[PDB]
């Protein structure tokens, strides 16, 4: 998983 | 001239406006600071231990994660500070990527993969804008840290920035402006040969269009410089060498300093990188 990158890309 | 090359102008203009919105410190502004031409910024010059301490007011060491790193010896604080600037770079690059036409329509797993392998190549590309042979602008151009000062840190921290300076003096010879770099970094992001890409085809489709735009941009903006396009693509491989070297040095640093920890965003990027 890449939780922070996922979060940066979804917000 | 023609409708095809007209679409490539619009794309170049779209990417330029997006780059301006995404990146506070542009190469235009950075060069103005380094040549002395009047600006907001008075960069405090850091050349030794004493100057760094007197310049702590102007550097935001306060924002480094985790906090225990903020109290450690100079070399670790400078390294962590540089790594922390990278964290803020990732956020700006991520926002820029989302503005590249077709990027947010890619498989989200592929968006993550492109950024994971792209960000440091883009970080060190754009860092060349903030560098001369004497030093590097830091803290959005409110600091100037000398090359010699970064060379002087104890091992294994002593030469962590030298490869970036050596890449920067060559790269800055191409005399690319912000408008050229805006397209070049989009080309780097949309690299179809990153490991573990699920669907390469729509990434190469987008990059092909970005590469054409970059080519047209370098013909129009530097019409007296003839093979600028060709020289620039050679550098995209010199960038990968810098990142592999940096990740290798980071592995050495993590294992020699066992109680150093990294920002979790950098842990997630560096994990299973080269």
């Amino acid at each position: 998983r890449h939780k922070i990158l996922h979060r940066l890309l979804q917000e | 001239l023609n409708p095809e090359s007209a679409d490539l102008r619009a794309l170049a203009k779209h990417l330029y406006d997006s780059y301006i919105k995404s990146f506070p410190l542009t190469k235009a502004k950075a060069r103005a600071i380094l040549t002395g031409k009047t600006t907001d910024k008075s960069p405090f010059v850091i050349y030794d231990m004493n100057s760094l301490m007197m310049g702590e007011d102007k550097i935001k060491f306060k924002h480094i994660t985790p906090l225990q790193e903020q109290s450690k010896e100079v070399a670790i604080r400078i390294f962590q500070g540089c790594e922390f600037r990278s964290v803020e770079a990732v956020q700006e690059i991520t926002e820029y990527a989302k503005s590249i036409p077709g990027f947010v329509n890619l498989d989200l797993n592929d968006q993550v993969t492109l950024l994971k392998y792209g960000v440091h190549e883009i970080i060190y590309t754009m860092l060349a804008s903030l560098m001369n042979k004497d030093g590097v602008l830091i803290s959005e151009g409110q600091g100037f840290m000398t090359r010699e000062f970064l060379k002087s840190l104890r091992k294994p921290f002593g030469d962590f920035m030298e490869p970036k300076f050596e890449f920067a003096v060559k790269f800055n010879a191409l005399e690319l402006d912000d408008s050229d770099l805006a397209i070049f970094i989009a080309v780097i992001i949309l690299s179809g040969d990153r490991p573990g890409l699920l669907n390469v085809k729509p990434i190469e489709d987008i990059q092909d269009n970005l590469l054409q735009a970059l080519e047209l941009q370098l013909k129009l903006n530097h019409p007296e410089s003839s093979q600028l396009f060709a020289k620039l693509l050679q550098k995209m491989t010199d960038l990968r060498q810098i990142v592999t070297e940096h990740v290798q040095l980071l592995q050495v640093i993590k294992k020699t300093e066992t109680d150093m920890s990294l920002h979790p965003l950098l842990q997630e990027i560096y994990k299973d990188l080269y």
